């Protein structure tokens, strides 16, 4: 099995802020990895598959970057609905594991 | 584009088998696949199981064999899990979510609401 | 040739190209050993003629069935999937994508159709998924006996040898209609210079001569000048108005 | 698509082309020289069709022929554009031209255009319902007592369309202007019919007072005279009249006195015949 | 990168089209001219008249 982690586990943002979170896996996956985001209480959107792709409907602003066990999720410009769990999942071989979640917040 | 519907939220004793469909409307359904996921109040992400019907292909997860099984019906364009042998930690929320040959089979483009199986005495 | 993911060889893409200005040398850098035979037109001479139109066809199929892509071919992706026809003038260009369609659980998302009833016209999509009835009974839609489901998938792994390792194939076909032809390549420059005995081409122009600075006043549309004696004299250069 | 049944129906108009409908040839730069060349134009002193729009309501699909000279006197851009085909339809591929406040738009689909296709603030285009296989577009700058005399010349060959374009403030004007090459276009389609695209002022919609004229072009031999500036400056037709043929045969605006060779006649057949064995 | 080997190989097979399939050429090339002919074609002589 391919164990694999997010940094940070959570990370403080604000609205219009540029931000980014890394997923590393243990070995090679080549660049199947998929992104999703859960707003607590709902089933999760996927964002990115591939690593890079950006699927249709979800806005441009969200940005995928990564070759193999290292790979990276970047927003430019945030606003108060990107506050959510982010999860990883790798789908190279069998038994697909995914991420801890990464909770987003505002400064209190 | 396509609705995905699940089962209500199921008690029951540990000792027992649960069955949880899912039903998605939308396009043909003879190009998707259905995987199954679980979702534990207190931690994250879990998957057990990937089926493709129209060329049937099934793989669960490695500490899932013999436990759950999940098998599709055309005529009706659902899917059914059965999981046997329910534990206690076994309570949390499970996720019906679909894939497409365009794209990818491992993907999952769209997402049931869930399903809450609870067990207890 | 650089899409994230390409069509089935089945469901094959079509993609029309017009209005533009192609350097097809860039194709040479795309593995360092890859097919690239041409047809009824030589490679090197792409970025001299050009035509009205190009058709670029895309897919994936198994290694060794590669050589199944060429006029007058026949077997399986041949006659099932995609044909070319005889007189078929173009290009076809495989190349070895292991590194990016290989999956070690096992890739399923590429299908090719097995079962059907004749062969295909050149130039046809089937994407009709209607279960064959190999024998006589009649299943209406069941996979038993004598009924098989016509398209099947190329469980693609990278433990796999060089022989079923997936290829990209990516087919360019032009041709010629009284339309004025569009699409041709790059046509380089050089640097000018003045005051000097030399050969020059301006536009298609051949010409000897000095160039100097021109007093005339052309007409924002002008391109050239002619003299009394019906002789070229003054010229535009296309760059540097 | 809205029918109209408010029109009026009155047989169109004729007028004089006096000495209009002359273009640059091509692309060649000439200075105090009189050059005879051999192309479509006008002839002078020819019929030309008048349309009014004012409750004149005037749009007929009109012959394409070997080309079309259009011109329009008009204020505050009433006229906005022109359609082109074969059957208007889907069935075989169109063209289009039009000139909005906003850019130019040329277009070539399968369109379905409405039986009654116009435009009507103005943002009401019922132009087409479909477009299906759309294989050209191009974007460029706008073209733009009646104040404004507009001149288009539209050819079709070997698959090239050409409009020259001209544009002039003020029946036709008695006087020599040049029309300057405006686009060429690589479309190598079919064209034998075309139809004009107008503007109506909703206030239901009052169509101000507007004119056009549509004329016919053919082959024949001009004498013309560059400036040496490069501009035309006039022009000689070939075949009007026997001092027109005798100035052109001199090549020169002025001809001495005597006794001029020109040409010959020879009187052409009027009908054939044809006799075979039983 | 923009280095590429000159020389390629032609695949031959015999499942080939017309269009691939290998053709042998071979060209003959003279030098027709008033020097002594070294090669002259099948003729006979005759006696001096
Ligand atoms: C052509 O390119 C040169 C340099 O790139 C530039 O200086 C010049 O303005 C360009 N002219 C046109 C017509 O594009
Ligand atoms: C224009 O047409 C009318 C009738 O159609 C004719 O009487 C008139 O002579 C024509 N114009 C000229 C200049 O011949
Ligand atoms: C228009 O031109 C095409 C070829 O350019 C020809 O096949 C067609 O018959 C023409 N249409 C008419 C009405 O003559
Ligand atoms: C030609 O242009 C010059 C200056 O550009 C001007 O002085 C002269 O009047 C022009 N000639 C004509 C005939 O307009």
């Amino acid at each position: 099995d391919i164990q694999m982690t997010q940094s940070p586990s959570t990370l403080s943002a604000s609205v219009g802020d540029r931000v980014t979170i890394t997923c590393r896996a243990s070995q090679s996956i080549s660049s199947w990895l998929a992104w999703y985001q859960q707003k607590p209480g709902k089933a999760p959107k996927l964002l990115i598959y591939k690593a890079s792709s950006l699927e249709s409907g979800v806005p441009s602003r969200f940005s995928g970057s990564g070759s193999g066990t290292e790979f990276t999720l970047t927003i430019s410009s945030l606003q108060p609905d990107d506050f959510a769990t982010y999860y990883c999942q790798q789908y190279n071989s069998y038994s697909h594991t995914f991420g801890q979640g990464t909770k987003l917040e505002i400064k209190r | 584009q396509v609705q995905l519907v699940q089962s209500g939220a199921e008690v029951k004793k540990p000792g027992s088998s649960v069955k949880v469909s899912c039903k998605a409307s939308g396009g043909t359904f003879s190009s998707y696949s259905f995987i199954w996921v679980r979702q534990a109040p207190g931690q994250g992400l879990e998957w057990m199981g990937r089926i493709i019907p129209i060329l049937g292909i099934a793989n669960y997860a490695q500490k899932f064999q013999g436990r759950v099984t999940i098998t599709a019906d055309k005529s009706t364009t659902t899917a059914y899990m059965e999981l046997s042998s329910l534990r206690s930690e076994d309570t949390a929320v499970y996720y019906c979510a679909r894939g497409t040959e365009y794209g990818d089979y491992d993907v999952s483009h769209d997402w049931g609401q869930g399903t809450l199986v609870t067990v207890s005495s | 040739f650089n899409a994230t993911r390409f069509a089935s060889v089945y469901a094959w893409n079509r993609k029309r190209i017009s209005n533009c200005v192609a350097d097809y040398s860039v194709l040479y850098n795309l593995a360092p050993f890859f097919t690239f035979k041409c047809y009824g037109v030589s490679p090197t001479k792409l970025n001299d003629l050009c035509f009205t139109n190009v058709y670029a066809d895309s897919f994936v199929i198994r290694g060794d069935e590669v050589r199944q892509i060429a006029p007058g071919q026949t077997g399986n992706i041949a006659d099932y999937n995609y044909k070319l026809p005889d007189d078929f003038t173009g290009c076809v260009i495989a190349w070895n994508s292991n590194k990016l369609d290989s999956k070690v659980s096992g890739n399923y998302n590429y299908l090719y159709r097995l079962f059907r009833k004749s062969n295909l016209k050149p130039f046809e999509r089937d994407i009709s998924t209607e279960i064959y009835q190999a024998g006589n009974k009649p299943c209406n839609g069941v996979a038993g006996f004598n009924c098989y489901f016509p398209l099947r998938s190329y469980s693609f792994r990278p433990t796999y040898g060089v022989g079923h390792q997936p290829y990209r194939v990516v087919v360019l076909s032009f041709e010629l209609l009284h339309a004025p032809a569009t699409v041709c390549g790059p046509k380089k420059s050089t640097n000018l210079v003045k005051n000097k005995c030399v050969n020059f081409n301006f536009n298609g122009l051949k010409g000897t001569g000095v160039l100097t600075e021109s007093n005339k006043k052309f007409l924002p549309f002008q391109q050239f000048g002619r003299d009394i004696a019906d002789t070229t004299d003054a010229v535009r250069d296309p760059q540097t108005l | 698509c809205v029918n109209l049944t408010t029109r009026t129906q009155l047989p169109p108009a004729y007028t004089n082309s006096f000495t209009r409908g002359v273009y640059y040839p091509d692309k060649v730069f000439r200075s105090s020289v009189l050059h005879s060349t051999q192309d479509l134009f006008l002839p002078f002193f020819s019929n030309v069709t008048w349309f009014h729009v004012i409750k004149r309501f005037d749009n007929p699909v009109l012959p394409f022929n070997d080309g079309v000279y259009f011109a329009s006197i008009e204020k505050s851009n009433i006229i906005r554009g022109w359609i082109f085909g074969t059957t208007l339809d889907s069935k075989t591929q169109s063209l289009l031209i039009v000139n909005n406040a906003t850019n130019v738009v040329i277009k070539v689909c399968e369109f379905q255009f409405c039986n009654d296709p116009f435009l009507d603030m103005e943002s009401e285009f019922r132009v087409y319902s479909s477009a299906n296989n759309c294989t050209f577009e191009y974007v460029s700058q706008p073209f733009l007592n009646f104040k404004n005399l507009r001149e288009f010349v539209f050819k079709n060959i070997d698959g090239y369309f050409k409009i020259y374009s001209k544009h002039t403030p003020i029946d036709l004007p008695q006087g020599f202007s040049a029309l300057e090459p405006l686009v060429d276009l690589p479309i190598g389609i079919n064209i034998t019919r075309f139809q004009t695209l107008l503007a109506l002022h909703r206030s239901g919609w009052t169509a101000g007072a507007a004119a056009y004229y549509v004329g016919y072009l053919q082959p024949r031999t001009f004498l013309l005279k560059y400036n040496e500036n490069g501009t035309i400056t006039d022009a000689v037709d070939c075949a009007l009249d026997p001092l027109s043929e005798t100035k052109c045969t001199l090549k020169s605006f002025t001809v001495e006195k005597g006794i001029y060779q020109t040409s010959n006649f020879r009187v052409q057949p009027t009908e054939s015949i044809v006799r075979f064995p039983n």
